[PDB]
């Protein structure tokens, strides 16, 4: 800021009349006239930086290189009284009837005989120094920069020149003369911050994010421009203010973000993580008491299973906590699906095992079904959705990984911020997925209703089913609705309910316990010939049974054949009576 | 002499035809015609543990007796439905039990040949069965008794197909009756006061009347069509009436002795399981097979409702002696006290 | 046997049920989801009883239906519980050979072979109900060793009868479904086999002598039967609590207890005393009765022969113990000639008590009781009501 | 208008529309052009250069001199003493000014005046009328008068130069009147001018309007036409600008974009694909004619059906990849594939599985994996296009090798997974017919599908290596083939291996 630097020596009501108009700083003055400040202007007074300043340097070179032929002309007798004074007046006073930027000139020569001409108002006053002195010294406008008038007190004008060249007279030519004129340039707009131009800087815009803005207004004084700050709020002088986070556009440097609570998150977090150690610790209990009644009656490793899993499928609701990013949103499907599998599967799975066991049982006991045949029937799945995450997966790390596409990402609800992840159609199909498995496991603990059996786990079992198919459905709806109407907290909610919700229920429901034509002839030909045919076949069957039938001893079953035969006997002589 | 006989069979047809000439409705629908009845419950009794197959009302009007077929007699009060008694008996299928005059003993059996007899009153607060003394007993399934009137002479009748009177304490033996020959089920007193009879009749499909002053059967019907489950005086001391499995009820007098009028209808086709009349004379009751009860004209013939409250099927059937209520015996686990 | 009776009068009626020209008609119903033959709805069988038989009340005509459709004559082709609810459900009749009247006895082998049958035909589900698998239960834990031939048996008559048609193999396991309800019951409906134990079970001379007290034996005319029972009524037909009740008071049915407690009163009402006026013998059974006309045959010093009867009644009451003691003493205070109280005897009726006073017997005074019983019965009781005592007493 | 105008001056249009020596060098004009019309509509200095504006500065300045000097009181008409020095230093100096001013003249009569033309450096100077003097246009006028580029002749041939004159009237001085005329021309020659201009000197780009035009003109070497260059935008160059064949910039020659085809070849390759299906067709209903003896129980009618119904479910990609590459042709590729993979390969392998138990219930497996397929396609499907269509990938693609284009179908991560279903839904079955190794029948049936098994996992293990190896520098010919190829061995092989023996 060498400019304010520089003008920091004002005289009197300086910037009163260079940063503004100088009209009480002209009236308020008592000094000497035209104070020029020649060449402390930006450059000098040497420069190119308007229009009407290349007119009167066109009107001056030409008048100059019209003299310099003129004054070299021949038959120069130099009329001086006779009529060349009208040449001489008709000049300098028409070039101001020509010339616009016309204040005041002279021609003062002798080849002093001055023609000192001023347009007072349309009448050139005329009439008969330092620069006259530079002139013998040294051709050239000795023009000044900015100076003021000479009213006997500093000068009541602004910006204004001193452009002067010489009448040269003429065994060459010779300097004779002075013909001079003073424009006032104190009509000129001007910038402080300007690129190119008097005192063209920038005085108190740091332009690293600021952005000056020079504009024509009134005309030559300093505000002549408009600073800006840039992509931070003014602190209000004009100075940027980014916004609390990357939340461009600074109107306010004030938050566009609900701020969210301590005193829920921490306990949320405290808790869960509880419910994850009673998990961990259920599993060290049933490793302690591997000796009962029932664990026998629903094996170890199943319930090891089903714990470890849903520990796992506790971690939604440490995720949110931390921020969302890439790495979260892919996790959390990871840990769901597993979850969710290692869960409700092995539990549909072994009631499956129930049926089978019936029949078989009901048939020959010789252990259909064993604990061995249920993790095989677990790890096809497992499998199946690992290739699942692998596709959707691989999507997101080779495709939209850095590419086009994102997670972290926010909306908004009315004008106000929240970042999360978010979807597509692929959770759609997911939930679809886990509402038809339950469905075909329903059906399962539909039929399977009668059985005589020790605990009666059926109850337990197919009401977990039920239940979280129910809640299943509902989370997944509002979520999948509610792309835009969800901060953090409310959503948090909402994972807060489903996982504590299935989670403790289907870990109680089944753990907590195990610590407690119509007619008469036709239809009797019918029924009885129905009943005849049994009795053969039977006897047929039993015929084959003899040796087939090797289960059991030889005299009893000596004894069953000879009472089925008798029978049966007896009823054939009776059908035939 | 056969003629003769039969001659002397067309002559009582003759007698008959002269003494009926009109027949007893045929006289009958000349009485005016009865209207609605609106009776239903007016209590319950809720202690037994299985079936219930018997039953009695005191003199007092008030109480309640009912023997089981498990082993435990009851003595209730249905005014008050709380027990002021209990017993047990040895034995199953406690087949009949009666009440004294007095409201001093109770005698209950059959299945067990001994008909036991116990002192009712509040005496000793030990038992009700406890002071068990056999008075009488047969060989075989007792079916009924009726404490005949003087509170130390009880009748009884089992399969034997013969009856008598078995004192109180003694167990000795009064006279015998010994016209049948099969299960008699029968037994009711005579209400006159003037010469103490009584009925047996049974699976002969018969009825016969016995005169206690000797042991002769004077009297003697037959006309069920299977075996005889129970009668009952008409209470004028004149006639009685009955029902079997036939279904088809009748009743019979005494001084034309003649059937009077049949009781049928085809919807009903169950069993018939008791009867008993109404104080008036006028009504008819039955405890049926088919589980309703039916209250019929005595008169007119016609069926006057059908009042169905038991589950299961009657058992045997009485109605209070001052007049003013009836009770059922059925299969259903309970009793009521059918107003 | 008597049941055999009672099967065979509804065996009537199922006859006329499924009656060529009449009856009701085993339709065959379509439906969205399949097509049903040879069933109907409980509304026809409820309509076929209200016309056929006539029977008023509809609660009534549904009750015999309910019995009779629980004892195996048509059943709810999708229940176990054998009842007939009139609205549109589909039943069926059912097989000669699985009649109820046929004896029919199941036993426990056989109950498996039905249950391995029953279980052993879809393996989609347990097709069953939880008392069923619960039978099932026991027979295995209690049947060991006898197992084989009963599968065999039972997936042998399961390809004998798939072999033939589709809705034949539907007819014949529905009917020999349902005739095994209704011999092992529900927990909860009423068995209807069981029977009660009691049902578990001069020659021409005297034959002349018969016909002879057959003639001798005094009968009167029906008519006179008729008037002496609608009279007998009628005279307490006033009476009857049940028909027209004198006082509605009923401590039954209006919660009072005033009127047995008036029947404890000793003081007469004026029912009491105009129901007194009919016969001496009623008079004696109130006990009322027996103290006034004591009282009036006392202070007509005529109190002797109703002592008398009075004295016989409480002699037939004690036992064989004292029957002597007082026979003895009777006769020294009565019928002893020589003592105060002097009971007057013809020939025979002395004749008869002098011979049968050695021996107590418990119908000792038989004739001389009729002779005085008829006495009193023909003069005292008519004096009575006709008496001053009686009006003023029946007046209020 | 300006083209029919150009038949104006003869002898000339080698000065106006060559701008050359023929109508220069040697051309006898006798007589100066004339740019009253010659111009634009005017230009008037409103389409100016600078130098009309420094032109009309010295004139004005002159002009306002003599005005104000004349307008001097008393007008002597001194001419006599100096006055004549005066005037003719003035044009000296005039003419001295610019260096373009070739002559100039000016008179003053309230017939002689004064005169002035560059000579090689002084100027050629003398009291004669000279240069421009209009006092006859003056008396018509009876502001300044614009003038005409010209010709340095009047009878004679026209010398270097075009001059376009600069001329007034000299107001008279207590009226004024015309007492003179002063006036200079410069060489209106040397003055660069714009064909294409949006205004200028009549600026016609009469050489590329639109055809794919544009003009990037010749902007300064002088008075000269023929100087507005036009550009060919996109498109071929043979005063000609051409389109392209196609879009497909880059045309140098007119030549075209894409890939030689084969027709001939191709139309037999089709044909033999419906042949196959024709035998697929065919075959099911020899099957539904020819069901009672071996054959029939052993091997399902229903199962058989099922498989030919996969193969012709499945022979479509051919079909398919003859035709263009649009986007909805890409989904039915992978709608065929996996339909006619999974519903033939589940009975084939159930089939293995039921012979196994019977070794020591079919559709309630096969449905299953139906299910999980038709699952499939619609997810991918949905995520494809409600999200892809529009937003970010493209799928039918204009890839090219070198020279040429060609359009394609293009894959995703997802096939490559899914191939990699074939193998293990295959190798399943293969554990199957290995330990299940000596297992009898009159048939040596699970030879014939174990066969199979292998066959297919090898080989379509291949097919989709060898399409997802290089798909990227594949013509749209050699891929066919490939499918063609593939297809037809492993499937007709897989069809015929269960058809053949139940006949004969």
């Amino acid at each position: 800021l060498a400019q304010k630097l520089a003008e920091e020596v004002p005289m009197d009501v300086a910037s009163y009349l260079y940063t503004g108009d100088s009209h009480q700083l002209k009236r308020a003055n008592c000094s000497g006239r035209y104070e020029l400040a020649g060449l402390p202007g930006k450059w000098p007074a040497l420069a190119s930086a308007h229009p009407s300043l290349h007119r009167a340097l066109d009107t001056l070179t030409h008048a100059t290189n019209f003299l310099n032929v003129m004054l070299q002309s021949n038959k120069s007798r130099e009329q001086n009284l006779q009529d060349d004074l009208d040449w001489y007046q008709a000049l300098v006073w028409s070039l101001l009837e020509g010339e616009p930027s016309i204040s005041r000139a002279a021609i003062t020569f002798s080849t002093q005989v001055f023609l000192q001409a001023t347009r007072e108002e349309s009448r050139i006053l005329l009439q008969d120094p330092h620069l006259a002195n530079a002139t013998l010294e040294t051709s050239h406008f000795k023009w000044s920069p900015p100076y003021l008038e000479c009213e006997n007190g500093s000068y009541k004008p602004g910006w204004l020149v001193t452009l002067s060249s010489a009448i040269y007279g003429l065994l060459v030519p010779e300097f004779r003369g002075v013909m001079k004129v003073d424009i006032n340039l104190q009509k000129v707009d001007i910038d402080q911050c300007s690129s190119d131009g008097w005192f063209s800087g920038t005085h108190k815009c740091h332009l690293n994010n600021s952005e000056c803005m020079p504009i024509k207004g009134l005309g030559f004084v300093l505000g002549a421009y408009e600073c800006i700050c840039k992509a931070g709020f003014y602190h209000p002088a004009y100075v940027c203010l980014p916004c609390r986070e990357g939340c461009p556009f600074c109107a306010d440097d004030s938050p566009c973000f609900v701020q969210e609570d301590k005193y829920l998150r921490l306990a949320i977090i405290s808790f869960q993580a509880l419910c994850m150690l009673l998990d961990f610790v259920s599993m060290l209990v049933v490793y302690h008491f591997r000796k009962a009644k029932s664990i026998r009656a629903s094996g170890l490793i199943l319930l090891e299973t089903i714990l470890f899993g849903s520990l796992l499928l506790y971690f939604p609701v440490v995720i949110l906590y931390f921020e969302p990013s890439t790495f979260r949103c892919i996790l959390l499907r990871w840990a769901r699906l597993l979850g969710f599998a290692t869960v409700y599967g092995t539990v549909t799975l072994k009631l499956h095992r129930v049926l089978k066991v019936f029949l078989s049982r009901t048939a020959q006991r010789i252990p259909y079904m064993t604990g061995g045949r249920v993790m095989r029937m677990l790890a096809v799945i497992l499998l199946v959705v690992f290739w699942f995450l692998i596709g959707w997966t691989s999507s997101v790390c080779q495709n939209l990984e850095k590419q086009i596409s994102l997670i972290g990402q926010g909306k908004t609800s009315d004008h106000l911020i929240f970042n999360m992840c978010l979807i597509d159609r692929w959770d759609y199909m997911t939930a679809v997925a886990e509402f038809l498995f339950l469905l075909w496991g329903v059906y399962l603990c539909y039929a399977v209703r009668t059985v005589p059996s020790a605990f009666h786990e059926p109850r337990y079992m197919a009401v977990a089913v039920h239940n979280e198919l129910i809640i299943s459905a509902i989370f997944h709806t509002i979520r999948f609705v509610l792309a835009s109407r969800l901060q953090s907290d409310w959503m948090l909610m909402l994972y807060f309910a489903h996982t504590h919700l299935t989670v403790t229920v289907t870990i109680g429901l089944l753990l907590i316990p195990k610590f407690s034509a119509w007619s008469e002839h036709s239809l009797d030909p019918e029924d009885i010939r129905d009943e005849l045919k049994k009795l053969y076949a039977q006897l047929e069957i039993y015929k084959r049974k003899k040796m087939i039938t090797n289960n059991p001893h030889l005299q009893k079953k000596r004894c069953s054949k000879k009472g089925l035969g008798r029978s049966i006997m007896r009823r054939i002589t009776e059908i035939p009576e | 002499l056969k003629s003769e006989a039969e001659s002397l069979k067309g002559k009582l047809e003759e007698e008959r035809a002269k003494l009926h000439d009109v027949e007893l409705h045929q006289v009958a629908e000349r009485v005016e015609a009865l209207g609605q009845f609106v009776m239903k419950t007016r209590r319950t009794l809720k202690g037994h543990g299985n079936k219930v197959l018997c039953m009695d009302w005191c003199k007092d009007k008030r109480r309640i007796v009912s023997s089981s077929q498990d082993g435990k007699v009851i003595v209730w009060d249905s005014f008050t439905t709380n027990k002021e008694h209990a017993v047990t008996m040895p034995c199953t299928w406690v087949m009949a039990c009666a009440y004294a005059p007095s409201g001093c003993a109770i005698a209950c059996g059959g299945l067990d040949n001994k008909c036991s007899v116990y002192p009712l009153t509040f005496d000793k607060n030990e038992n009700m069965a406890a002071k068990k003394k056999s008075v009488a007993m047969h060989t075989n399934y007792l079916s009924a008794c009726s404490f005949t009137n003087s509170d130390m002479q009880i009748l009884t009748a089992s399969g034997d197909g013969t009856c008598a009177l078995w004192d109180v304490e003694s167990g000795q033996l009064l006279q015998s009756f010994h016209g049948h020959g099969a299960d008699v089920l029968c037994l009711d007193l005579a209400p006159s006061e003037t010469g103490n009879t009584f009925v047996s009749g049974g699976c002969d499909k018969k009825a016969m009347v016995w005169d206690m002053r000797s042991g002769q059967c004077v009297q003697a019907f037959e006309t069920h069509e299977s075996d005889i489950n129970s009668v009952r005086y008409y209470p004028s001391g004149d006639a009685f009436a009955s029902g079997s499995d036939d279904a088809t009820c009748r009743l019979y007098d005494l001084r034309a002795d003649r059937e009077v009028a049949i009781y049928s209808k085809e919807s009903i086709i169950f069993g018939a399981s008791s009867v008993d009349f109404s104080l008036s004379g006028r009504l008819l009751f039955a405890g049926y097979n088919d589980y309703t009860i039916n209250v019929w004209d005595v008169l007119k013939g016609s069926r006057v409702s059908i009042l169905f409250g038991h589950e299961n099927r009657v058992s045997t059937l009485r109605v209070s002696p001052d007049g003013t209520a009836f009770c059922s015996g059925s299969w259903d686990h309970t009793l009521r006290v059918w107003a | 046997s008597p049941n055999m009776l009672v099967y065979r009068k509804m065996e009537d009626v199922i006859a006329r049920m499924q009656d060529e020209k009449n009856g009701i008609p085993i339709r065959t119903v379509k439906s969205f989801l399949s097509k049903i033959p040879s069933v109907f709805s409980g509304s026809d069988i409820v309509q076929w009883l209200i016309k056929n038989l006539t029977i008023e009340d509809p609660v009534e005509a549904l009750h015999l239906g309910t019995l009779m459709a629980a004892h195996g004559y048509f059943f709810p082709i999708s229940d176990h519980v054998l009842t007939l609810k009139d609205d549109g459900t589909f039943y069926r009749f059912q097989t000669p050979y699985f009649w109820p009247s046929n004896c029919w006895e199941p036993e426990n082998t056989d109950y498996a072979v039905y249950l391995c049958k029953r279980t052993m035909q879809n393996k989609a589900r347990l097709e069953l109900a939880d008392y069923e698998a619960e039978s099932l239960a026991r027979l295995q834990r209690a049947f060991a060793r006898k197992w084989e031939f009963i599968f065999m048996q039972a997936e042998a008559q399961a390809k004998v009868d798939k072999k033939r048609d589709k809705i034949e193999r539907k007819i014949l396991d529905s009917q020999e479904r349902a005739f095994w309800d209704v011999h092992r019951p529900v927990p909860g409906c009423v068995n209807t086999t069981e029977v009660d134990i009691k049902k578990s079970s001069d020659e021409l001379q005297q034959q002349i002598k018969y016909w002879q007290i057959q003639l001798d034996r005094h009968r009167l005319k029906m008519s006179k039967v008729a008037d002496s029972l609608l009279s007998y009524t009628e005279q307490y037909l006033e009476y009857d609590p049940f028909l027209l009740p004198p006082d509605p008071s009923n401590p039954w049915l209006s919660d009072d207890t005033t009127f047995w407690e008036l029947e404890a009163s000793k003081e007469p009402s004026q029912q009491r005393v105009k129901r007194w006026g009919f016969g001496m013998d009623e008079a004696l059974k109130d006990p009322v009765g027996r103290e006034q006309f004591l009282k009036f045959l006392e202070s007509e010093f005529s109190s002797e022969n109703l002592r008398f009867w009075l004295a016989v009644e409480d002699l037939k009451k004690r036992p064989i113990k004292e029957v002597p003691s007082r026979v003895q003493e009777i006769w020294q205070e009565f019928l002893a000639p020589g003592a105060p109280s002097a009971i007057n005897l013809d020939s025979k009726s002395y004749d008869k008590t002098t011979q049968n006073v050695k021996e107590p017997g418990r119908y000792t005074f038989e004739d001389a009781q009729e002779h005085i019983y008829k006495l009193m019965k023909s003069d005292s009781y008519p004096r009575f009501i006709r008496s001053s005592a009686y009006q003023e007493l029946l007046q209020a």
